[PDB]
């Protein structure tokens, strides 16, 4: 049906991939596995080399490199990629292992980012970028500051864009009246080799004043379209330059990116709770 | 299952304004390119605009750019469209659709656009520099056939009826913008009573005139 | 913008008719093309996408395909309730741009117009607006013409039910004063199934 | 560039 090919200036070498996303089920990484075309005057004694990458830049730290030879040789798909291209059509199969850092980039190329590079020479060129990724598979809160305050989300699995819905029980018994109610959302980054970074953030003026009760529901939600001017935003995994989501939870090397939302009053105690912002599976 | 209402839509002067709600039911504005597309009556959709609240992105139509404005509300998972100087051309019938941004194997597609597989049910938007009138009901005379012209009205429907062969003939805008229309009966010169009623719901003007 | 012309902007079509509609581009498209059947008074619905895509429930009959920019719907056999128009529009450059429609007619034996000529009334002339009406009832196809002699508009029914026919009136709007002017009026109907036009003349 | 082409 779908394949993708690239090739150099010269052409001679091209590199026929199925995939180009991919999945990562926490026990099998989806195998790579490709086709290289050649021509014998190109090549002649130089044998075809492919290199599978986890190139991780902001400093180059590949947190892994491995080699396998498309010619000499050391699938269906492959089958059906072959049969098309006769004798120069040589596969090439790498295996991801399970524990990599998945497909992250900063916006401003930084981050995490897998790749495949097909060349041929004499002893161990084609660019082809892949990229890692995790499909989607109660929080509640408490703080006795009186001030009680109480948080609980819904569920903890949230998928990108998909509103988060937060119960807040404030029980004031005290003389300190509140003046505010933020509900904001909190995306920590760290940098392995943890900054906060606000992405939403529902105020409102709600003020339970002495000896009061207030229950009611909040709805927030984190976008990209406000997020757009945000430094060391962990963008998701770039292909050539398309346009990403917000970097998904990751579920435990490389940037660890999680995702918390905090209850804060301004009276002005507080809770924080945890959620996945990972895409489900289509 | 996953549906869209389109709601708001009625009377305007032109100069006007109004607004469109496309409430959006078993998918997120933020997961999906939502468009507002119209009908002029009796021709060809057109696409007006069309967001994405994830990235924040709008698209108008060359001739909808400024006039109309498109958003969403994210909490209540909708989408707005705010028509500005509605003209007598806007006039149409109005549709929203959405394009899920799913099933890139992953997640969004940025560049795709896609074509818009769910439709609401459509909501007229009207532009007129008129009031409401009663029908103007006149007797056509002389296989003899006769009829009934029924000139100046607004607005539809006008459900002309006569005591088999009787047909509407759709309703065209006069220059100065009123419902004119005519309807027509066949019967053999042999029997040549009939009576030409015609009916205005929204101005509740019921009226009757007689041919034979 | 795109000029996403369609042909033939009308086709006579019947059962069982397989009908090939064209789409072109005034720029390069790559393969996103879309082509919405809508009948009159609902909302179109998704045939087309990829260019050569079925969406889920759309009938097998219809087929898209792609023989570099010029987009072709095929539509293998015409079943009734397939009566609509067909607007081809590309997704891939902005903004979008639709077509004009392929009206998906109904093809019968070649009739004529039984032609009527109608002065106002008595009513009509006290009120002051007379709008004189030449009522080409029941003529098929919808192609003709009809003249008058003395700002006509052409009250055309759609495709009637009975025998796919097209019941047009064509009339015009005068006051007293004009309509007093003349004496014999006559409207012209030239149609493909009669010998001669015909002239419906009658005295003021 | 990510060419393309079909099987």
């Amino acid at each position: 049906t779908r394949v993708f090919k690239k090739s150099s200036p010269n052409c001679k070498l091209t590199v026929y991939l199925g995939k180009r996303d991919f999945v990562d089920h926490l026990d099998k990484v989806d195998p790579v596995d490709g086709v290289v075309l050649v021509d014998p005057d190109y090549l002649k004694d130089r044998k075809v080399f492919v290199t599978l990458t986890c190139a991780f830049r902001y400093f180059r730290k590949d947190l892994f490199i491995a080699n396998y030879q498309a010619f000499p040789p050391t699938t269906r798909l492959q089958e059906r990629l072959l049969r098309k291209l006769g004798q120069h059509a040589h596969p090439f199969f790498f295996t991801i292992p399970q524990n990599l850092p998945c497909s992250v980039t900063l916006q401003p190329a930084c981050g995490v980012d897998f790749e495949i590079r097909a060349f041929c020479a004499k002893s161990l060129s084609v660019r082809l970028v892949i990229r890692k990724v995790q499909f989607a598979p109660q929080p509640s809160a408490e703080t006795t500051r009186s001030l009680h305050l109480e948080a609980s989300l819904d569920k903890e699995l949230y998928y990108h864009g998909e509103p988060l819905n937060v119960n807040v029980h404030v029980t004031n018994n005290s003389t300190k009246t509140v003046k505010k109610i933020k509900v904001s959302v909190r995306q920590y980054a760290d940098i392995c080799l943890q900054y906060k970074c606000p992405v939403a953030q529902v105020e409102q003026d709600d003020q339970v004043s002495p000896s009061s009760t207030f229950c009611k529901v909040y709805t927030i939600t984190p976008l990209l379209s406000n997020n757009r001017e945000k430094r060391g935003l962990a963008l998701d995994g770039k292909l050539k330059h398309e346009d990403t989501n917000l970097a998904s939870s990751t579920i435990v090397l490389g940037i660890l990116v999680s995702y918390r939302v905090k209850v804060k009053l301004v009276v002005d105690v507080s809770v924080e709770l945890p959620f996945v912002l990972m895409h489900p599976k289509p | 299952e996953v549906q869209l209402v389109e709601s708001g839509g009625g009377l305007v002067q032109p100069g006007g304004s109004l607004r469109l709600s496309c409430a959006a039911s078993g998918f997120n504005v933020s997961s999906s390119y939502i468009h507002w597309v119209r009908q002029a009556p009796g021709k060809g959709l057109e696409w007006v605009a069309s967001i994405s609240s994830y990235y924040g992105y709008t698209y108008y139509a060359d001739s909808v750019k400024g006039r109309f404005t498109i958003s969403a509300d994210t909490s209540k998972n909708t989408a707005y469209l705010q028509m500005n100087s509605l003209r007598a051309e806007d006039t149409a019938v109005y549709y929203c659709a959405r394009k899920s941004m799913y099933h890139r194997g992953w997640g969004w597609l940025s560049w795709v656009y896609g074509a818009m597989d769910y439709w609401g049910q459509g909501t007229l938007v009207t532009v007129s520099s008129a009031s409401t009138k009663g029908p103007s009901v006149f007797p056509l005379a002389p296989t003899a056939a006769l009829g009934c012209l029924v000139k100046d009205y607004f607005p539809e429907p006008v459900t002309v009826s006569w005591n088999s062969g009787v047909h509407t003939f759709p309703a065209v805008l006069q220059s100065s913008g009123l419902y004119s229309l005519s309807s027509v009966v066949t019967v053999p010169s042999s029997s040549l009573t009939y009576i030409c009623n015609v009916n205005h719901k929204p101005s509740n003007t019921k009226v009757d005139k007689k041919v034979e | 913008d795109i000029q996403m012309t369609q042909s033939p902007s009308s086709l006579s079509a019947s059962v069982g008719d397989r009908v090939t509609i064209t789409c072109r581009a005034s720029q390069s498209v790559s393969s996103a093309v879309a082509w919405y059947q809508q009948k009159p008074g609902k909302a179109p619905k998704l045939l087309i996408y990829s260019a050569s895509s079925l969406y889920s429930g759309v009938p097998s009959r219809f087929s898209g395909s792609r023989s570099g920019t010029d987009f072709t719907l095929t539509i293998s056999s015409l079943q009734p309730e397939d009566f609509a128009t067909y607007y081809c529009q590309q997704s891939y450059y902005y903004p979008i741009t639709f077509g004009q429609g392929t009206k998906v007619e109904i093809k019968r034996t070649v009739a004529a117009p039984s032609v009527f000529i109608f002065p106002p009334s008595d009513s009509q002339l006290k009120s002051g607006t007379a709008s004189v009406v030449c009522l080409l009832n029941n003529f098929y196809p919808r192609e003709a013409k009809v003249q008058w002699k003395v700002n006509s508009q052409e009250s055309v029914t759609e495709q009637d039910s009975k025998d796919s026919t097209y019941s047009l009136s064509s009339t015009l709007t005068l006051s007293k004063a004009d309509y007093e002017k003349h004496k014999v009026y006559a409207c012209e109907v030239t149609h493909q199934g009669l010998s001669s036009p015909v002239t419906k003349s009658f005295n003021r | 560039e990510t060419e393309y082409s079909a099987l």
